[PDB]
RNA sequence: UCUUAUUUUUUUUCUAUUUUGCGCCGACC
DNA sequence: ACTGTCTGGACTGGTCGGCGCTATGATC
DNA sequence: GATCATATTGTCCAGACAGT
């Protein structure tokens, strides 16, 4: 059968257990002899293991790659005291009795202890707090209650050096060293009852095993020897250790066994257990760390534990893995967003393994003729014994005729295969998602552009990773838990995660906008590259010239359900009054007429009704990146699958707007006429006439300061805030004479990409350059640059730009700006750090967190953390803006339902 | 203590203890700079300001290199005529000295010393990364590398007030270029005017 | 003209089936 | 019972590519 | 000449601790 572990003991090995699971004794500091042999009572025996494939292991029979190695003991001479427990053999130092042995406790003192610690349970700080209560409290005891001998206070000195402070015949006071055969003798005279309040395991943690006396020398697997490509063999840094530690225990050894004097004997003992407490932990604090011969120092078991490196972060919770590729991503719109664009060269690499069936038997005995060099093939075929053969040209036919059911065929990658499709950093769990296989020639990655928000991830140059699962148990949860379409939702703030973007909201604008009209080709070629099931065309909007003309809100409306209804506003309102009268209609009436609705259509109000688009135009508020509140009603209402067909046909139709009616930006979007440079230059006038006047004002004590503060930094706010207001004044400028007929203005209004800001820094002004929410004032003394005179606080001297980048910065302002962006840089390249390690303190606080079949948020202990989950029992994922139930919009679609 | 003082308290003035006195001087010196930030006599410096902060350039590194290797050459040649005169004896050392310095000399112990540090770029004294691989990606890469400047201040660490442009970098550091991530700040260029 | 020692049967073959580590530098997301 | 001081630990992840190092002073 | 034992022992935050 199978077994599972269960539960994990921890506990401190004994010297027998050391002993007992010891293959072989080691003395012998030494790995390998001249011709490279090991040496028999060495630390690369072959009872310990084997590296080497010539080599046979003595232990246990088997060769390198498959013996999983043996400990080996080494008998130290004298005792040595473990760091690790180093400290808490002092709190035992200082709780139990040097003669008795027992607690410096009184009976009833230890009874109402163990009560106390039968009563509470099983939580960790309160057992730390029993635990530092009871030392605390012996500690300060002079005299056993058990036996009357007084006793001395012990101080400890890092890492393992014990002094007790001991009194004379004439009452001096002086400090013996407490050798570590002291220390376990004192130790061995704690009984197995008072273990327990010393927060000791009486048949696993006995404090004499605290102090080293046999020393487990780790297998020759777990510290592999390698040779070099100059024939010379390179040890481990533990290999080096213990061959030191061996070295010294075999002098110590024979120093003890000549009689050495008590000099010789502390020393050499000194010297081992230094090098014990650096084969422990190179890194402890009082001691210098080992050093290899070239001056590195080494890395011991607790270094291999610890750290980002280590063991734990490195090779347990995470860890490279099989079946996966990584490559750059480039954009591919002809693909849903339920697939991914795999390379034929990739493709022919990772393979599914995919048992033999009864329905499948025919492919796979056509993937095992293609071969591992012919699209679609195999790679790899598996028996149902379970013999793994490579599929080469000799045997491609035979293993072919050799197919049955049961047998496992590692074919390519084929369309329609679940893979993993990750960005690195996985900073939330959308990171990652199940597409489906599309096979290309090229070389790159393909992955569909709404897709691309949720890994935030753009294309210059992004590399991304794509993981194969082999078992039927992972593809299933791939494909039902991890697939694209099941996760547009964004659960951190329950709004639209997969949607459009840029060129998606551009052309759904440029279609959907006020005097948009198409031809009756343009609007059959729009309708077959959207892939849309259009059979016939509508009735046309208007005839111009003899010919039929469609409006672009028809053909936006047969992407909608045939059953929905919503208004809003978007980000194109500038005339709430149209709004209004809208929204006054459709209050009404409930049920406006589509003549009546479109006499007073805007384009600042979306309104569909019946799934026709009857007033409105498409911008980031219609199914953008958290803004999008008809993607959110399709997704909600509709499901997944029709929320991704719409998704995928809405993009294609406004790829094709973008793409012919020609979207495009030039030298002159950012062109302003004179009136507009004119009323610049007077609002940089003004800015710099109050920054001198208050100035002025500051110097000849008038300036008064604000509350609580003094007279420097209120007049710097006052100047901020100054130049703050002129910045205000010029960007309401520039959008004054920037009209909606410009694209990049047409980019900004809509949410498609960039700011408004940004057409005002490329026209207008750059603003104020300030570091640290501060003005730029780090330079010479009194002065940023040596180009203004020293002591100058005015805004051309202090980082405030006037011009824009149409019309170029001068030097001292193209310097500030340099300080500015610089200043911005520095502050994401510090940011990222601190955010990632906060994401990982939050996740290792939070990671075992579940809702379980009640409702109830619990521990693994089992404290209910919640009795509801948000209260309300609500995924945050499936909200509505952060809510439990929309009201208003269940009941506005109800009523709507139930009157059409 | 007196080897501490003569070897740690401000070497820069010497190390014998007639020049103690002196070291006093450079002392008071010092807390005049200390005591008038603590009255408001004078300001507070600038840590980065380019006045006081100095270039060491590849001249400077190579002399301390072969300082070490040098000094440790010497220790080597001492430990070879020592033996030498050990074993030997006085009359094989005194009776060709010529040939006697010149046997207990070996050049490849400096050497293995200088080019290694010039290999793995580590320098003596914990300084690392001095020396690094030529780029040859391009005209430009090699240029901007043999007109490179670093840091000792780690990259790992936030230095807000270091690694953000200054006032006296005009002329001397370029503004804008500078590496992406934690090598941002800490890793500038040599303006095409400025001079050393 | 003299003490204080003992004694026995139930185990088989010419031999064998895919280099780590340390540290540096640079770049990308 | 407060207060400044000493000691200890961590410093986002991933990837591409390179460079370079991992003996020696006696002994017959 | 060819071998061989030995090869040294930067900041910031939080918890514990003498001092008043
Ligand atoms: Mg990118
Ligand atoms: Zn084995
Ligand atoms: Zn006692």
């Amino acid at each position: 059968m199978k077994k599972v572990i269960g539960s994990i003991e921890f506990g401190i090995l004994s010297p027998q257990e050391i002993r007992k699971m010891s293959a072989a004794e080691i003395t012998v500091p030494d790995t390998y002899d001249d011709d490279g042999y090991p040496i028999e009572g060495g630390l690369m025996d072959k009872r310990l293991g084997v590296i080497d494939p010539g080599l046979r292991c003595e232990t246990c029979g088997a060769r390198a790659g498959e013996c999983p190695g043996h400990f080996g003991h080494i008998e130290l001479a004298r005792p040595v005291i473990h760091v690790g427990f180093a400290k808490t053999i002092h709190r035992v130092l200082e709780s139990t009795c040097r003669e008795c042995g027992r607690i410096k406790l009184t009976d009833e003192e230890i009874e109402e202890y163990m009560q106390k610690f039968e009563v509470m349970g099983d939580r960790k700080g309160a057992v730390d707090k029993l635990i530092k209560e009871i030392h605390k409290k012996a500690k300060e005891r002079m005299v056993c209650p058990h036996c009357g001998a007084p006793q001395f206070p012990i101080k400890f000195e890092r890492p393992t050096i014990y002094w007790e402070l001991r009194k004379d015949e004439e009452g001096n006071e002086y400090k013996h060293r407490m050798m570590p055969s002291e220390v376990r003798d004192r130790l061995e005279k704690i009984p197995d009852k008072d273990l327990p309040l010393l927060g000791l395991h009486p048949e696993k943690s006995r404090p004499e095993w605290m102090v080293l006396t046999v020393l487990p020398v780790p297998p020759v697997t777990m510290r592999p020897s390698i040779t070099l490509e100059s024939g010379i063999r390179a040890e481990d840094d533990l290999t080096h250790k213990l061959v030191d530690i061996i070295r010294i225990n075999n002098r110590l050894k024979s120093n003890i066994e000549a009689g050495a004097p008590q000099l010789i004997i502390e020393d050499l003992w000194d010297l081992l257990q230094y090098h014990v407490t650096t084969y422990i932990n190179n890194e402890t604090s009082g001691v210098p760390p080992a050093k290899h011969k070239s001056g590195r120092p080494l890395k011991t078991l607790a270094q291999r534990l610890k750290g980002k490196e280590g063991r734990f972060r490195g090779n347990l919770s995470g860890k490279r893995v099989n079946f996966s590729a990584r490559t750059v991503i480039s954009p591919d719109p002809m693909i849903s967003i339920n697939e991914v664009g795999v390379p034929l060269a990739v493709a022919m690499e990772l393979t599914v393994p995919e048992k033999v069936t009864e329905f499948n038997y025919e492919k796979l005995k056509q993937r095992v003729l293609n071969g591992p060099e012919k699209y679609p093939g195999a790679n790899y075929v598996i028996d149902p014994e379970g013999r793994r053969i490579r599929l080469m040209e000799s045997n491609r036919e035979l293993i072919a005729e050799k197919l049955d059911i049961g047998w496992t065929v590692e074919r390519h990658l084929e369309d329609g295969d679940v893979v993993l499709f990750n960005r690195q950093p996985s900073l939330h769990r959308m990171s990652i998602m199940a597409h489906r296989v599309r096979v290309m020639p090229y070389r790159t990655f393909r992955l569909n552009l709404p897709v691309c928000p949720p890994y935030n991830a753009d294309f210059d140059g992004d590399e991304m990773n794509l993981h194969v699962p082999q078992t039927e148990e992972a593809q299933a949860e791939a494909k039902i838990l991890m697939e694209v379409q099941n996760h547009i939702i964004s659960p951190r703030y329950g709004g639209p995660l997969i949607a459009g973007i840029q060129d998606h909201i551009s052309g759904g604008y440029l279609l959907t906008r006020e005097g948009a009209y198409f031809t009756r080709y343009e609007v059959e070629q729009m309708l077959m590259f959207a892939g849309m099931d259009v059979n016939e065309l509508p009735e046309p909007d208007k005839y111009e010239n003899g010919e039929p003309l469609w409006s672009g809100k028809t053909i936006f409306s047969l992407l909608l359900p045939d059953d929905l209804t919503i208004w809003y506003r978007n980000k194109l309102c500038d005339e709430p009054e149209r709004c209004e009268a809208l929204e006054k209609l459709i209050e009404e009436k409930l049920i406006p007429d589509p003549e009546e609705v479109r006499k007073l259509a805007y384009d600042g109000f979306v309104y569909i009704q019946n799934g026709k688009l009857l007033s409105g135009a498409v911008d980031k508020k219609a199914y953008g990146r958290e803004d999008g509140k008809l993607l959110d009603i399709i997704v909600r209402e509709y499901g997944v699958e029709r929320a991704r067909q719409f998704l995928d046909q809405v993009t294609k139709l406004t790829i094709w707007v973008i793409t012919h009616k020609g979207f495009t930006t030039a030298i002159d979007d950012e062109d302003l006429p004179q009136e507009a440079i004119d009323r610049i230059h007077e609002i940089i006038r003004e800015a710099e006439e109050k920054v001198q006047r208050l100035i002025e004002a500051y110097k000849r004590g008038e300036l008064e300061p604000l509350p609580g503060k003094t007279l420097e930094e209120t007049l710097e706010s006052k100047i901020m805030a100054v130049l703050a207001e002129a910045r205000d004044n010029a960007g309401k400028v520039a959008e004054r004479y920037l009209g909606m007929n410009n694209h990049a203005v047409i980019m900004a209004k809509t949410g498609a990409r960039g700011k408004i800001l940004n057409i005002t820094q490329m026209a207008a002004m750059l603003g104020q350059q300030s570091i640290r929410g501060k003005r730029l004032y780090r330079g010479y003394r009194g002065r940023v640059l040596t180009h203004f005179k020293p002591g100058d606080l005015g805004a051309r001297a202090r980082g405030f730009v006037t011009n824009s980048y149409k019309s170029g910065l001068t030097p001292q302002e193209y310097f500030f700006h340099a300080m500015g962006g610089r200043e911005g840089l520095v502050d994401t390249a510090v940011r990222t750090a601190q955010s990632g390690y906060m994401q990982r303190r939050l996740i290792n606080a939070l990671q075992d967190l579940k809702v379980d079949y009640d409702g109830t948020v619990r521990d693994p202990t089992g404290i209910i953390v919640q009795f509801k989950y948000g209260e309300d029992g609500v995924d945050p994922m499936k909200s509505w803006q952060g809510k439990t139930v929309d009201v208003d919009r269940v009941i506005v679609r109800t009523l709507l339902k139930m009157r059409g | 203590a007196e080897h501490i003082i003569d070897n740690n308290l401000l070497p820069h003035m010497g190390v014998d203890p007639e020049n103690r006195r002196a070291k006093a001087y450079y002392l008071g010196m010092m807390a005049l700079k200390v005591l008038e930030l603590s009255l408001g006599l004078r300001g507070e410096d600038d840590k980065d300001h380019y006045a006081n902060k100095r270039l060491k350039l590849a001249g400077d590194l190579l002399k301390d290199l072969f300082r070490v290797a040098f000094g440790q050459l010497v220790k080597d040649m001492q430990y070879q005529m020592t033996k030498t005169y050990q074993r030997k004896g006085e009359r094989y050392t005194f009776e060709n000295i010529q040939r006697f310095v010149r046997n207990s000399i070996r050049p490849d112990v400096l050497s293995e010393r200088i080019e290694h540090a010039l290999a793995t770029g580590s320098w003596p004294g914990g300084r690392t990364g001095v020396s690094q691989l030529l780029d040859r990606t391009n005209y430009m890469s090699t240029l901007s590398h043999l007109r490179r400047v670093t840091s000792p201040l780690s990259r790992d660490q936030p230095h807000f007030e270091a690694r953000d442009l200054h006032g006296t970098h005009w002329g001397r550091i370029c503004p804008t270029e500078t590496p992406e991530g934690p090598n941002c700040g800490l890793v500038k260029n040599l303006a095409l005017m400025s001079q050393i």
